[PDB]
């Protein structure tokens, strides 16, 4: 099972250096692959950043990045990494690491560089001069009105994105809806996550929302009671 | 040197659509073209490689071609599940870079209207202890993706403190949005009721809460 996983700070101040790593499992980083970084500004298109070739160390970068980019690799950790210096708002994006696959063409060759067959989940990096702010979590307590009940958690006044919410440590997945965040005039985000449950279960079942705001290294498990 | 795609495309269910990608001799004119499909909130997936080949799991409804300095993705037997952003990609010999087209958002026509489901929450007693009161109005499963949200205090239109998200496409091809009325605790208790009114395709759904 070849798997890639990005990690790194979600907030970077303008003119400083964005630094990200991609942990690779299910395969050696020394494989003959163009270990690649691709980014996507929220609501916009894909942009290729570059690669490091696992079996040589050779690199190639998008000239749009103008000598700001370094891609490295670490065999002892089985990872490769990205450094992007002198960032601006144009560098705010979800950053993906990706690996090609081998498909033989009509002449017997593999052209791997533009093939992105295995992708990481992506990590949002916001370039902003504003400070990190952890969320306050409040319970949202309760065609239909009361055969099922919507209960939730309001994740209030955080920065930057993202926040993830699960319910009962991931044991509760049916009927869960985590909404896209609102950006309030304060410059802080809020979101709401709601699970719709049988109203009978409000007594016999405890409901906990597991909020994670990685940019502030903060987790909150909030019990939602009626 | 860029790859140019029309930003939008559409087709009817069961019919076909073609998505174009325009480049130059240094990228499409001399290299393979690749296509990627991206559903909402997910990473792109390889759809076409070497200009006309499909990886495992891609139906033959999807086909690719290239001629001169342009390439085309054709999709037949269109289904609502095909709504996605489609990107072309190619190596450029001049820039020594992978180029992406700007992406084409595909709409499948004829999808039926869906009225929003609306859920309204009063402030929690925990927030009220901090002298604040946020009312939360959650709006889901509506189609097409455009709503108007109005707030009422004792049936009078509220102006201050309203913030409403843009609609976002759900995994089921319908849309979701949310609206927030940020009050102080004093303002919340000062009226008998508050309402969130959601207008969609000329009809409205309104929920009311009252300080108990």
């Amino acid at each position: 099972q070849v798997q890639l996983q990005e990690s790194g700070p979600g907030l970077v101040k303008p003119s400083e250096t964005l630094s990200l790593t991609c942990a690779v499992s299910g395969g050696s980083i020394s494989g003959g692959y163009d270990w690649s970084w691709i980014r996507q500004p929220p609501g916009k298109g894909l942009e290729w950043i570059g690669y490091i070739y696992g079996s040589s160390g050779s690199t190639n970068y998008n000239p749009s990045l103008k000598n700001r980019v370094t891609i490295s690799k670490d065999t002892s950790k089985n990872q490769f990494s990205l450094k992007l210096s002198s960032v601006t708002a144009a560098d705010t994006a979800v950053y993906y690491c990706a690996r090609p696959a081998y498909y033989e063409d009509d002449y017997g060759y593999y052209y791997t560089t533009p093939i992105f067959d295995y992708w990481g989940q992506g990590v949002l990096v916001t370039v902003s001069s504003a400070s990190t702010k952890g969320p306050s979590v409040f319970p949202l307590a309760p065609s239909t009105s009361e055969s099922t009940a919507a209960l939730g958690c309001l994740v209030k006044d955080y920065f930057p994105e993202p926040v993830t919410v699960s319910w009962n440590s991931g044991s509760l997945t049916s009927g869960v809806h985590t909404f896209p965040a609102v950006l309030q005039s304060s410059g802080l985000y809020s979101l709401s996550s709601v699970v719709t449950v049988p109203s009978s279960s409000l007594g016999t079942q405890t409901y906990v929302c597991n909020v994670n705001h990685k940019p502030s290294n903060t987790k909150v498990d909030k019990r939602v009671e009626i | 040197s860029v790859l140019t795609q029309p930003p939008s495309a559409s087709g009817a269910p069961g019919q076909s659509v073609t998505i174009s990608c325009s480049g130059s001799s240094s990228n499409i004119g001399s290299n393979y073209v690749y296509w990627y499909q991206q559903l909402p909130g997910t990473a792109p997936k390889l759809l076409i490689y070497y200009s006309n080949q499909r990886p495992s799991g891609v139906p033959d409804r999807f086909s690719g071609s290239k001629s001169g300095t342009s390439a085309s993705l054709a999709i037949t037997g269109l289904r609502s599940e095909d709504e996605a952003d489609y990107y072309c990609a190619a190596w450029d010999n001049s820039l020594s870079s992978v180029l992406f087209g700007g992406g084409t958002r595909l709409t499948v026509l004829g999808q039926p209207k869906a009225a929003p489901s609306v859920t309204l929450f009063p402030p929690s007693s925990e927030e009220l202890q901090a002298n604040k009161a946020t009312l939360v109005c959650l709006i889901s499963d509506f189609y097409p993706g455009a709503v108007e949200v109005a707030w009422k205090a004792d049936g009078s239109a509220v102006n201050a403190g309203v913030e409403t998200t843009k609609p976002s496409k759900q995994s089921n091809n319908k849309y979701a949005a949310s609206s927030y009325l940020s009050l102080t605790s004093d303002q919340w208790k000062s009226h008998k009721s508050y309402s969130c009114q959601v207008t969609h395709e000329g009809s409205t759904v309104e929920k009311t809460v009252a300080p108990a």
